[PDB]
């Protein structure tokens, strides 16, 4: 289904990154969906099932939770991290700014998994340089 | 290290010397009687020596300086540099602080202070100065519209507000009692302002009248080495002249008592073209600055500084919160604020000063007939409130307008409009300002009143040796003809000397020193001192935002500290 | 009987029932206004290692202001046994 | 069993300086007054790894060396490239920020910090309209009506609400029955829920609602009956509320500047609230995000001119947001290097930018693993500012408070690690 | 006289190139044109470096015609305040095309990256192709936008074109995005296509022109009604428009918006 995906702050996401962002912590906060409970009966899934996000501008598996700060109908919430700007607009418009907050998305239940950190940072193939 | 500085015709007011041809003997930074025939030579004839300038109230420091820094990026595209051996900076209106530096010893300026800090924001102010290269320096916090002072002098009590004030200059390694629209800027927390001395701001109960007199009085019983520095209420509206002269008035009873130096006046005004001004509206306005050249004249407490207009697209920027938002109302520019709690405020706004529009006309003719109406150079300052009435880097275009009137008649009988003519005496004064009288107002007056004419401002032995040397040979040179001259080398120095050493070879800078830092330490009764202290930190556990043991400046930010002594026990 | 009862896991530590308790307010100037106390203080709750945590719970009056100032209902008013 | 008090939280732009930190043997091992996040900086999460050593990319595998290996390469590769770009800046002290600067004055590089992804676009906005702002202590002592726009304080700047709305001020006694709480934003966040007042207006529609109220504000009809979801009688009483304040404040965050129009939502902000003053008392403050963001703006302006963005290629100093932002540089493939400094693209940055990431040289002077180091050539630990190395941070309204070393570090802090890189790309720039 | 540029391989670093330009290459030989000193990165290069240089020289501006023949997808500032003379692209350009620009013809036959004619004040600016964002804008911080000039682009536009505008005229053949006219003063802004939002936002003056449709527009414009053959500054546009005056969000506002009648029905209150 179609949907707006907005991210940023959660106190969770916070306390993650101060941390480590090499904890299992920090999947649990930042790998994560959160949406209505309306919403999750539309698609037929419960919390801790994982969800496929697809955008113009890439794809992402995160775990669906339910919001508990309530979303207006039709929006999604994935916190700030690597995980959501696998999907957002990357362009500035000129102003040097991404676009991080509400895009377009397509989000269906998936049997994969959800990839911890080092594993998503190699769909960029770094390439050693020294 | 020596060096003599040969057969330049030295102009020195305070030491009495007018032109005199005469040799300058430097040693390890001081100005001495002798040196060795080792000594490096510096060939001064057919040119001016002079001690080094001496700014006494500039925006150049701190929070409402960077606000105007950062929201002008268009100021920077105007006038970006790359210095040769230096850092880059840009800045037409508003330098960055490598430039400030470099732009102050390029014209021969070795001191320079910073006229509006709010104590909270002192350490932005410090960190600023450690990046502005060269220039002796101090900061002036602000205390007119300061919660504990209205609360203490309201009661009378000017023991404990002059506690209060040497715990103050202390935390914020400040240098001077800075009164700014005193009790406006307080009233404009709330959206007002005051109207004339003897209107009070919300609950405070207090009156700029009462705020004036109690701090020249807390500043004569610390022994501080300048007096109080003031911007009026009712700057720039048509029939201020009342209210400064009530303002004038206000200290003139009480006496000086410098603890260092020589300063001998109680008061000191800043900027007084913007408050200078007759009529009662715009339709009726007149220049009143024959009335107020008349006081000066006549009065022995008060020393000045002329804020003149120098015709450029400048930006403002003062403590004056109220006064910058009506500007901001009147040209429809971009408007910057800054409310400081239970201290200050301030405001930031571009103003365009356009030669062919009618009240910056006779702005300018307001600024010109106080310098030439006023008899003794010993009562004045060269300034622009930098950069509000201009830039600094204007400094040698004021000096030739004052030094010919053919100059300033090409402008009058130009481009300026008829106003200055009809609304003012300016095209009726032939006066010019010999090179003795410009030393006068633009290192004497100010080294002076600042009361750091022991080592500042002269040329004597026992000066520092911060020396000037400008390619201008008063023997051959016509100033009145040759303005366009006069203003070309008062703009870039044949030799400077900061301390002795060599920081300006040509109107360029080949050295990069950093100046030290003046700041006022006082000593008061420690019965008194002890009860304003619990006060005060009872005040910061309730009403600051921060906590009381993070507040003052620590001995980090000031790499070159240099204490100056008021009262003591 | 109803008493105060902290669920730290819920928590911010964001301070708003530190501050609104009028019994801390009162016993502290610098918890009046807004801050957390530095001098030494006997008050009924404090932000400690990041979450609320009761010191003096027989000192609470059982008004229900901490739990107005709580959006994530991590301070509540409750039946303790 | 030691407690260090008046310590400063090198976590968010609130800048709380009343944290009490639990030492025990060099080791922070709790704290008082700070909130989760700030807590979770300052102690040791068991199983995170911090860097002991300097570490280089081989061949996937990462190898050991000295400070003065790493360095020796992070200057070859500064010297030799031809648009290097040096970013991040604001998770470290202002002395380290200045020598930054005279680096990429050195290298010909472009400087930039994280305002680029943040309150960039309100850098923008002020540039062009004007900054009208205040301390928090005016805010605590006499505002009346306290606006939370595009901001959830309760999540990313957990304390500022109990230290500037629950506080009890000289004007305002009464603390939180004081003040009307109004919250704009399209969720019902934690911050919302305490709010008087709960905008919850369509995404992406603010600088039409911003418009409505301006018009109104100025005694003029709003031409549709209804305006980012809000009907127009609400939109003439959210007016009329803001026109009745004695002293008001417009608290912003990311809800405004990362959403459709970005700089000019923040324009229109500041407009309305420099309108509002023939009114009543207005001002804003916008909601800078890491503790010392507006540090690196402050020392990059007082020393260039210009606060981020800033390109050295020319010699002076050159500022065009949209052509020298970081994520300009990387996106149109212009950057040819990247030195990373206090803050992680890595995590942070769009897909898009990450792409140029995995091709060009990386440096990373950091503490800690993050998806940054996994990107990385080069790592390079340093000291932590506000726990082991002391200097100037600036809060979210421009108040300068002095970080505290609390505990001591064996490594090198930024700003030495920076003097070192400065004087290694000096002798490759000669050789 | 017609001086040829032929492109080498464009650099990965982008060119800075505002000595391309009529202005500089008058009174100049093959030979030193080939010496024009142009930026890569942080070094100083030649022309010569990066184009192959061929033509008649020629004394005076307003005879020079330079054709570059290729594309120059990552060469920004060419024709830079020109005054006279041509420059024709036979390709793409970077940003800042004819930025500045008092007089003169730059035709560029592919795209056109942001900030093209920038602060411009007189002179032709024509883009067979697509531009980018700010299309005839300011530059940050100031109030003084663009003063003079046509700027016609074929193609499609993206966000705050004529931004803080103050004279001259823009045609966009295509669509827009969000903003055309953003603070605008003074000027004639055509759209032919369609736009997002935000037409005219706060505009003081100047008249915008939308032939398409306006997905969505701002309550602070007042609604005048309907004008059918409409002329404005000489330009004869037919049809019935829906005509609109603001933004009543800046004081004393009397800007125009007019929006063609069978696409935005939406619109009108
Ligand atoms: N926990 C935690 N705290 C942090 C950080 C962190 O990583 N984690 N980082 C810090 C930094 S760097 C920053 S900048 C701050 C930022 O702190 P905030 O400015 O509070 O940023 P966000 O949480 O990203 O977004 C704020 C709100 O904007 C809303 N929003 C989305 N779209 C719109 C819109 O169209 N209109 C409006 N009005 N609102 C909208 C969202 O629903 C969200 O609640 O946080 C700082 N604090
Ligand atoms: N999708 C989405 N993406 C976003 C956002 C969003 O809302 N949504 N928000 C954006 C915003 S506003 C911002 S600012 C960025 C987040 O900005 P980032 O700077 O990416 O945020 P952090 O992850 O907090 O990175 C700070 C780093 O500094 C390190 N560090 C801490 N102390 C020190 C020190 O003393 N010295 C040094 N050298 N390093 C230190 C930490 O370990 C950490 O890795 O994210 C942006 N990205
Ligand atoms: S209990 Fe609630 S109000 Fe108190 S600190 Fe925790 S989250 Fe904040
Ligand atoms: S119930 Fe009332 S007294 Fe008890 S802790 Fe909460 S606010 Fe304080
Ligand atoms: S609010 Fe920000 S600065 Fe204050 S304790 Fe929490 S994280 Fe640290
Ligand atoms: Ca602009
Ligand atoms: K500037
Ligand atoms: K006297
Ligand atoms: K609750
Ligand atoms: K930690
Ligand atoms: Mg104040
Ligand atoms: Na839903
Ligand atoms: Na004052
Ligand atoms: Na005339
Ligand atoms: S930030
Ligand atoms: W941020
Ligand atoms: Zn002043
Ligand atoms: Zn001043």
């Amino acid at each position: 289904m179609r949907v707006i995906l907005n991210t940023g702050r959660t106190i969770w996401q916070g306390q993650a990154i101060e941390s480590g962002k090499d904890l299992k912590m920090y999947v649990d906060a930042a790998a994560i969906i959160q949406m209505n409970p309306e919403m999750m009966k539309q698609l037929g899934i419960a919390e801790g099932d994982n969800v496929k996000v697809i955008s113009e501008y890439g794809d992402v598996v995160v775990k669906a939770v339910e919001a508990k700060e309530p979303l207006p109908e039709g929006m999604v919430y994935i916190p700030m991290g690597p995980w959501a700007n696998r999907v957002i607009r990357p362009y500035t418009d000129s102003t040097a700014t991404p676009s991080f907050k509400n895009i377009p998305v397509e989000i269906i239940p998936t049997d994969e998994e959800v990839l911890d950190m080092p594993t998503l940072m190699k769909v960029y193939g770094k390439v050693g340089q020294i | 290290m020596e060096y003599i500085i040969k057969n330049g015709f030295v102009y020195c007011p305070l030491n009495g010397v007018d032109g005199e041809k005469m040799d300058i003997c430097v040693k390890d930074g001081k100005i001495v009687e002798s040196v060795s025939d080792s000594a490096k030579v510096i060939d001064a004839s057919g040119k001016i020596v002079m001690p080094g300038g001496v700014d006494p109230h500039s925006h150049i420091a701190g929070a409402k300086v960077n606000v105007g820094r950062m929201y002008r990026p268009e100021d920077s595209k105007r006038d970006a540099e790359k210095f040769k051996g230096g850092r880059a900076g840009s800045g037409f209106s508003v330098p960055s602080t490598f430039m400030t530096g470099y732009r102050y010893a390029q014209m021969g300026y070795t001191t320079a202070m910073e006229a509006a800090m709010p104590p909270l924001l002192a350490r932005h102010t410090h960190e600023e100065f450690h990046d502005t290269p060269i220039i002796d320096h101090a900061a002036y916090p602000l205390f007119g519209n300061n919660w504990f002072v209205m609360e203490y002098l309201k009661e009378g009590d000017v023991d404990a507000c002059a506690a209060y004030a040497s715990w103050l200059l202390r935390a914020t390694k400040g240098y001077t009692i800075k009164i700014v629209n005193p009790a406006g800027t307080e009233a404009w927390g709330w959206g007002g302002n005051v109207h004339g001395i003897y209107d009070p701001a919300p609950y405070f109960d207090i009156t700029p009248a009462e705020i004036i007199k109690g701090l020249a009085e807390v500043n004569e019983k610390l022994q501080l080495p300048h007096s109080i520095h003031l911007h009026c209420n009712d700057l720039g509206h048509p029939g201020n002249y009342e209210t400064t002269l009530a303002s004038f008035d206000v200290p003139k009873n009480i006496k000086p008592n410098p603890a260092t130096g020589s300063r001998d006046t109680v008061l000191y005004a800043t900027h007084v073209q913007f408050h200078s001004y007759g009529g009662t509206t715009w339709r009726d306005f007149v220049s009143e600055a024959p009335k107020i050249a008349d006081y000066v004249n006549k009065n022995d407490h008060i020393v000045i500084d002329v804020g003149q207009i120098t015709l450029d697209e400048t930006t403002t920027m003062t403590a004056d919160g109220p006064m910058e938002y009506d500007l901001h109302s009147l040209n429809g520019l971009k408007w910057a604020n800054c409310d400081v709690e239970l201290e200050t405020g301030s405001g930031v706004v571009p103003f365009i000063y356009s030669a062919r529009a009618p009240v910056p006309a006779v702005q300018w003719a307001i600024g010109m007939e106080l310098f030439l109406l006023i008899d003794n150079p010993e009562k004045v300052c060269l300034t622009t409130d930098s950069p509000n009435a201009g830039p600094f880097t204007r400094y040698p275009r004021v000096i030739a307008w004052l030094m010919s009137n053919k100059y300033r008649m090409n402008l009058i009988e130009g481009e300026l409009h008829k106003w200055a003519q009809r609304k003012s005496t300016v095209a009726t004064i032939d006066r010019e300002y010999t090179f003795s009288e410009i030393a006068q107002i633009t290192r004497a007056t100010s080294a002076k009143v600042l009361g750091l004419s022991d080592t500042k401002g002269h040329l004597g032995v026992g000066a520092d040796a911060d020396i000037a040397v400008y390619d201008i040979n008063p023997e051959t040179v016509d100033p009145s003809a040759e303005y366009m001259a006069i203003e070309e080398a008062f703009s870039r120095a044949a030799c400077v000397l900061k301390d002795g050493e060599i920081v300006v070879k040509d109107g360029e800078v080949v050295a990069s020193p950093h100046g030290r830092t003046y700041w006022v330490d006082t000593q008061v009764d420690e019965s008194i001192y002890s009860e304003v202290l619990a006060n005060v930190e009872s005040k910061f556990k309730q009403y600051y935002s921060v906590n009381f043991a993070n507040y003052p400046v620590q001995d980090d930010y000031l790499p070159k500290s240099a204490p100056v002594k008021g009262v003591m026990l | 009987a109803i008493g105060l009862k902290a669920y730290p896991e819920l928590c911010h530590g964001c301070g708003n029932c530190v501050i609104a308790c009028p019994v801390n307010a009162l016993r502290s100037p610098e918890v009046a206004g807004g801050k957390g106390p530095t001098d030494d203080v006997e008050i009924i709750m404090i932000v400690e290692d990041g979450v609320v945590n009761i010191k003096n719970p027989d000192l609470c009056g059982k008004c229900g202001t901490c739990v107005e100032s709580c959006p994530v209902d991590a301070i509540r008013l409750e039946e303790l046994e | 069993m030691e407690y260090v008090k008046n310590v400063v939280c090198p976590f968010c732009g609130t800048l709380c300086d009343d944290i009490i930190c639990k030492v025990e043997g060099n080791e922070i091992v709790g704290t008082i007054n700070a909130c989760r996040i700030g807590h979770s900086k300052f102690v040791h999460a068991e199983g995170a790894m911090r860097y002991k050593k300097p570490l280089i990319r081989k061949n996937g595998e990462f190898v050991e060396v000295s400070y003065d290996e790493a360095i020796d390469k992070a200057a070859k590769i500064l010297a030799e490239s031809k648009r290097p770009l040096m970013y991040g800046w604001s998770c470290t002290e202002c002395e380290a920020q200045a020598v930054g600067v005279e680096l990429a004055e050195e290298a010909g590089a472009v400087i930039d910090n994280t305002a680029s992804v943040c309150h960039g676009p309100s850098v923008l906005a002020l540039q062009d309209v004007g900054y009208p702002i205040c301390t928090f202590g005016e805010v605590k002592n006499r505002a009346d009506v306290v606006v939370y726009w595009g901001c959830n304080p309760m999540h990313a700047h957990p304390r500022h609400m109990s230290r500037n709305v629950f506080a009890r001020g000289f004007f305002r006694e009464r603390g939180r029955s004081d003040r009307t709480l109004i919250v704009v934003d399209p969720r019902k966040t934690d911050s919302a829920k305490l709010a008087d007042i709960h905008l919850q207006l369509d995404f992406d529609r603010d600088y039409e609602l911003l418009d409505a109220m301006r018009a109104c504000l100025l005694g003029h009809e709003i031409l549709y009956d209804e305006v980012a979801g809000v009907p127009r009688e609400q939109i003439e009483e959210a007016v009329e509320v803001l026109k009745n304040a004695q002293f008001g404040i417009l608290f912003f965050g990311m809800g405004i500047t990362h959403s459709r129009g970005k700089h000019r939502n923040i324009d229109t902000a500041i407009m309305m609230v420099q309108d509002l003053n023939d009114y009543a008392k207005w001002t804003l403050i916008p909601m800078r995000g890491h503790y010392n963001v507006t540090g690196f703006n402050q020392v990059c302006t007082w020393e260039s001119g210009y606060p981020y963005c800033v390109d050295f290629s020319g010699g002076e100093p050159r500022y065009n947001p949209g052509e020298t932002g970081a994520n300009d540089l990387l996106q149109n493939r212009e950057a040819d290097a990247m030195m990373v400094i206090a803050s992680d693209p890595g995590a942070h940055f769009p897909q898009r930018a990450l792409e140029r990431m995995a091709e060009i040289p990386v440096i990373a002077i950091e503490p800690h693993r993050t998806p940054t180091t996994e990107m990385a050539d080069i790592i390079i630990p340093p000291a932590i500012v506000g726990m082991e190395a002391e200097g100037t941070a600036y809060r979210m309204e421009g108040v300068p408070i002095r970080m505290k070393k609390v505990v001591d570090s064996d490594l090198l802090s930024d700003r030495e690690i920076l003097e070192r890189l400065l004087e290694k790309v000096r002798e490759y720039k000669a050789s | 006289s017609e001086i040829i540029l032929t492109p080498k391989e464009q650099p990965e670093v982008p060119l800075e190139a505002p000595n391309i330009k009529p202005d500089v290459f008058a009174g100049k030989s093959i030979e030193e044109i080939k010496n024009i000193q142009i930026m890569h990165g942080n070094e100083v290069v030649k022309l010569g470096d990066f184009f192959e240089v061929s033509g008649e020289p020629a004394d005076a501006p307003e005879d020079i015609k330079i054709i570059i023949d290729g594309d120059v997808y990552n060469t920004k500032r060419i024709g830079q305040e020109m005054t006279a003379g041509e420059i024709i692209v036979r390709g793409n350009v970077n940003m800042y095309v004819g930025a500045g620009m008092k007089g003169g013809k730059i035709t560029v036959e592919g795209n056109a990256g942001s900030w093209a004619g920038q602060d411009m004040r007189g002179g032709e600016i024509e883009i067979l192709g697509d531009a980018g964002d700010y299309v005839g804008s300011s530059y940050r911080g100031d109030w003084r936008g663009m003063s003079g000039g046509t700027i016609t682009v074929h193609g499609n536009a993206d966000n705050e074109i004529g931004e803080y505008m103050n004279g001259g005229k823009i045609i966009i053949k295509g669509d827009v995005n969000i903003m055309p006219g953003i603070h605008m003063n003074n000027g004639l802004i055509i759209i032919e296509g369609n736009v997002v939002a935000r037409a005219g936002g706060e505009m003081a003056g100047g008249t915008i022109v939308v032939k398409g449709m306006m997905q969505e527009f701002l309550a602070g414009f007042k609604y005048l009604g309907v004008e059918k053959d409409i002329e404005v500054d000489g330009e004869e546009l037919p049809g019935a428009f829906y005509k609109f005056e603001g933004d009543h969000a800046i004081k004393g506002a009397k800007g125009i918006v007019y929006a063609a009648v069978g696409c935005n029905g939406h619109i009108a209150p």
